[PDB]
């Protein structure tokens, strides 16, 4: 017999003040009984398990269901310790590389046979309750990793990379992975090489005592060209459940890796606040013309590449438009390593610049994660565009090395507020207050010019009419205009320079300031008795 | 040569932190880096029974293009009892400060075997593929604040000849760094710095009196505009929250009715005197302006554009304890964050000569933005906190 090298054990404790578990052995049928008993006295015979007595005051509970044995160590977990993740978070095959054969082996054959730590086998007792109940149930307990627990898949794992580390350092022309019950290895050698070095492989194992396309893998299907997803089921109903629409924007959003132009907003929009599983909720034309159309976009398959270290990565985004952008990275035109989206964070105003500046930071941490690298950008602004926004920017704000793509619709800046006041621009003072508890309030201007309008206002607060102030200033003046207020908070949003909001009064303010050429807007505290600011007008 | 027994603190488990991605070749630095490390017994390869992980990234540093390994420690540090040097306040009056990494010498001190499996961190594979590389250390470890901590008594010992040699040389150690003052002339400096790193074998520069804390001014004119006076008004109804009896009356009193803001409007006798009056209350310091080490160090940057960047280090608002300013151009003039990190490490480092101890830092950069490049412009061996403002403060014109 050739002598087969033990595999190290790795020590196992409780958590720290808890005892093993002791739950009540589950009654069974006298069929599922004579099934255990068999399978039991097989196991045994493997060297999977083994008989113990009643020094073990621990009980783990034991199911039959149609033959197969089902072990519950639902409270054995609850007192087992914390393993190493190993290993949260799978590899996306755009990262992979492109390999000419792949070779499957199973290791069905290898699972059982990884050892278990000896001083915490007492943890794993488990009774066979005999007929009748009328003797005392088979004792027994594992001396391997149980299927369930909670720490068998990180030590299986663990010590399968360790047996493999050898024959994988000194075979850098081989490639391999864990999924799930097989062993993946692949090459780029001739199929004499390969079949050979696969040999070698077999007898690796067979030293631990281990003798045993397209591929369905983690919802994607690997060829050994090219991969893609398992096709996306769309569930067709006139009835749409709170569920069902989960449902719907999670395979939405697993297809759009590789399908370009998904959507995904306004079927997210009607999940806000909102925790319940029946629910029919109505859609939008918005929203039916959106499923519509990617319906349409899922009606032809689209396969996505390997990575090839020796070429750029390139990512290329455009905007979509609603807060909602796409992105496809590549080495070569037209042939995409993969896809993807972003949706911009909620809040409350923002602009494309900061918008298309997340994206870009989003993808960097995608790419970096998959490539471990930074890919060149192709981007839907004009240089000065980004020139001019980050040099004066109140933030701190920076893309990677990037060029411009002349790609419509173009990000761009819409507006800019002067820096010095303007010299012949007439100068519009607003202030705006309004009555807290009478929700009544007023709002308007003075100029240099003797120029004057103060508008009632109904429904309404401070802060709503000091913007309108500014709103009526920016109205009824020139193409040029210095604005003087009081507010904070008026001068606050402007100050972060928005595109789009949710309150329409800004995006009137918004609109007033792109059709201007040049403003200035000026900052004074309030009841400072400053001249030209009165509160007298409006605080009335 | 005997591991001194360390523990956590009170209701506390071990570091639980994620590994954030790395680059391709500060994992290839890694690797290298580690390879070796494990040969000299400074970290040993775990298996899963070890939950715990910090973080553990790689950067460069100044004339040198060799890779660093970095860990950051800061949950590691903060579940420490820690509590085993009086801040030398000597050092902050010193001609010039040195900062040397005596980091090396930490790794001939082995670590207590209970306590080495906190110091657990990860080597983590491209896209997922290969479990992540898992070490542990056996020595003392780089960053951790229990590393200087320890090392407190053997150091004292190492330079026992140097400091009783001359008494005019301050010293002090913060983290893997150790400081060193020495109001001697720079050639005759470096040297006595040459004689300081021979002596170290065997077993960057500041120049922190070429700084004070920052005053407040208003602009001296001969004629006034509408806007130049309303910005004057503000800056000094905000000083007003600091320094006592600041007026503005007189000052308003120039803007009553609604001239054009560039409209020049004369001085009067009243509002001169006033001005004047102001000035006279900025000149003097802030009333009552004391460090209580018992809280915490709040650092405020404000971006004023063209390289040029402001800060201010406090504990209670209007209580600025230093406030600088930066222009620096280290190759960095195309890049903001760049220049972020670079003002950060400095007050970060200022912060440490002057208190001890690093502060707790309010960015005006959105935390995604931070959060992915700054490791690229890391060049400090420790890590501060940080949080992240997105209220564009009207206090930028005011520093300015
Ligand atoms: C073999 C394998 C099978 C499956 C599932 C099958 C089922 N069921 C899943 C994975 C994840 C792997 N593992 C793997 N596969 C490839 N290529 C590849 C080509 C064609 C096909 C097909 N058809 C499948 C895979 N390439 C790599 O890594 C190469 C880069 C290595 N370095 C290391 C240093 O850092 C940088 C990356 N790993």
């Amino acid at each position: 017999m050739v002598p087969i090298s033990p595999i190290e054990t790795v020590p196992v404790k409780l958590k720290p003040g808890m005892d093993g578990p002791k739950v009540k052995q589950w009654p069974l049928t006298e069929e599922k009984i004579k099934a255990l008993v068999e399978i039991c006295t097989e196991m045994e015979k493997e060297g999977k398990i083994s008989k113990i007595g009643p020094e073990n005051p621990y009980n783990t509970p034991v199911f039959a269901i149609k033959w197969r044995k089902l072990v519950d160590f639902r409270e054995l977990n609850k007192r087992t310790q914390d393993f190493w993740e190993v290993q949260l978070g799978i590899p996306h095959p755009a990262g992979l590389k492109k390999k000419k054969s792949v070779t499957v082996l199973d290791v069905g054959d290898a699972y059982f046979s990884v050892p278990l730590d000896e001083d915490f086998r007492k943890y794993t007792a488990f009774t066979i309750p005999s007929i009748n109940n009328e003797t005392p149930g088979i004792r027994y307990q594992y001396n391997v990793l149980p299927q369930g627990w909670k720490g068998s898949p990180a030590i299986f794992q663990s010590s399968m990379t360790k047996i493999l580390e050898p024959f994988a350092a000194q075979n850098p022309d081989i490639v391999i992975c864990q999924y799930m019950d097989d062993l993946y290895v692949g090459s780029d050698l001739e199929i004499g090489q390969h079949r050979t070095k696969i040999e070698e492989l077999r007898q690796h194992l067979l030293r631990w005592g281990l003798t045993t396309p397209p591929f369905l893998w983690m919802g994607y299907e690997l060829h050994p060209d090219k991969w893609t997803v398992q096709p996306i089921v769309l569930p067709e109903k006139d009835s749409w459940t709170v569920n069902d629409i989960q449902k719907l924007v999670g395979k939405l959003n697993w297809a759009s890796q590789i399908y370009p132009g998904i959507k995904v907003r306004q079927l997210s929009k009607l999940l806000r606040g909102t925790k319940a599983l029946t629910e029919v909720i109505p859609l939008t034309e918005e929203a039916e013309l959106e499923l519509a159309e990617n319906r349409e976009i899922l009606k032809e398959p689209v396969h996505g590449v390997y990575y090839d270290p020796s070429k750029d990565l390139i990512a290329e985004i455009q905007k979509q438009g609603q807060g909602q952008w796409t992105y496809q990275i590549y080495q070569e035109p037209f042939k995409n390593l993969k896809t993807g989206k972003y949706a911009r964070m909620r809040g409350a105003h923002t602009n494309d610049v900061k918008q298309l500046t997340e994206a870009v930071q989003k993808i960097t941490t995608e790419s970096i994660v998959i490539w471990g690298k930074t890919p060149k950008f192709k981007l839907p602004i004009q240089k000065e565009t980004w020139e001019t926004w980050w040099t004066e920017y109140w933030q701190a704000t920076w893309i990677p090395e990037w060029e411009f793509v002349n790609t419509p619709p173009l990000v761009k800046l819409w507006y800019q507020l002067e820096k010095e006041p303007i010299v012949g621009a007439e100068t519009f003072y607003v202030d705006g207050a309004a009555n807290r508890e009478t929700k009544l309030g007023k709002a308007g201007y003075v100029t240099n010019k003797g120029r004057q309008k103060v508008v009632p206002l109904t429904n309404t607060t401070n802060q709503k009419t000091e913007l309108q102030a500014i709103y009526l200033a920016l109205q009824d003046s020139g193409l040029e205009v210095n604005i003087v207020t009081d507010s904070q908070y008026a001068l606050g949003i402007i100050q972060a320079q928005p595109d789009k909001s949710e309150s329409e009064l800004v995006n009137q303010i918004i609109e007033q300031l792109i059709k201007k050429e040049k403003v200035y807007l000026a900052w004074v505290p309030a009841h400072k008795g400053i001249g030209g600011n009165e509160q007298v007008d409006k605080l009335v | 040569i005997e591991t001194v027994p360390v523990k956590l603190k009170p209701g506390m488990d071990g570091p639980k932190v994620k590994q954030w991605p790395l680059t391709e070749e500060k994992i290839k630095a890694l690797v290298e880096i580690c390879t070796e490390m494990e040969k000299e017994g400074k970290i040993s390869k775990i298996g899963p029974e070890n939950p715990y992980n910090t973080p553990v990234f790689a950067i460069k540093k100044k004339d040198s293009t060799k890779w660093r390994k970095l860990v950051d420690f800061r949950e590691l540090n903060k579940r420490t009892q820690d509590f085993w040097i009086p801040h030398p306040a000597g050092l902050k009056k010193k001609k010039s400060v040195t900062v040397l990494d005596v980091g090396d010498a930490y790794f001939s001190v082995p670590l207590d075997e209970d306590f080495r499996k906190y110091t657990a961190f990860t080597i983590p594979s491209i896209n997922n593929e290969t479990p992540g590389i898992r070490y542990q250390y056996n020595v003392l470890p780089q960053g951790w604040k229990g590393s200087p901590a320890i090392f407190q008594s053997s150091m004292t010992k190492i330079l026992e000849p140097f400091k009783k040699q001359n008494p005019d040389i301050v010293i002090y150690q913060y983290m893997d760094d150790l400081y060193v003052g020495s109001d001697l002339e720079i050639g005759q400096h470096r040297t006595k710095i040459e004689e300081l790193r021979q002596h170290l074998l065997r077993w960057y520069e500041l120049h922190p009196d070429k700084w004070t804390v920052q005053p407040i001014v208003l602009p001296e004119k001969d004629s006034w505009t509408v806007n130049d006076i309303q910005k004057l008004v503000g800056k000094l109804n905000w000083a007003s929250q600091i320094y006592p009896g600041i007026k503005v009356r007189q000052l308003s009193k120039l803007l009553r009715g609604t001239k054009a803001l560039t409209e020049v409007i004369p001085l009067t006798e009243e509002a001169e005197l006033e001005l004047a009056e102001n000035r006279e209350i900025l000149k003097e310091p802030v009333h009552g302006v004391y460090y209580d080490p018992s809280k915490d160090l709040i650092a405020e940057i404000q971006k004023q554009g063209q390289g040029q960047w402001t800060y201010q280090i406090y504990q209670e608002p209007f209580k600025n304890l230093k406030t600088g300013k930066y222009a620096r151009m280290r190759g960095a003039h195309t890049n903001d964050v760049k220049q972020l990190t670079e003002a950060v490490q400095k007050i970060t480092t200022e912060s440490i000569v002057i208190w001890g101890k690093t502060p707790k830092f309010k960015l005006p950069i959105q935390k995604e933005t931070w959060e992915t490049w700054w490791t690229e412009y890391w060049q400090a061996t420790w890590i501060p906190e940080w949080e992240f403002v997105n209220t564009p403060p009207l206090v930028k014109l005011w520093y300015q």
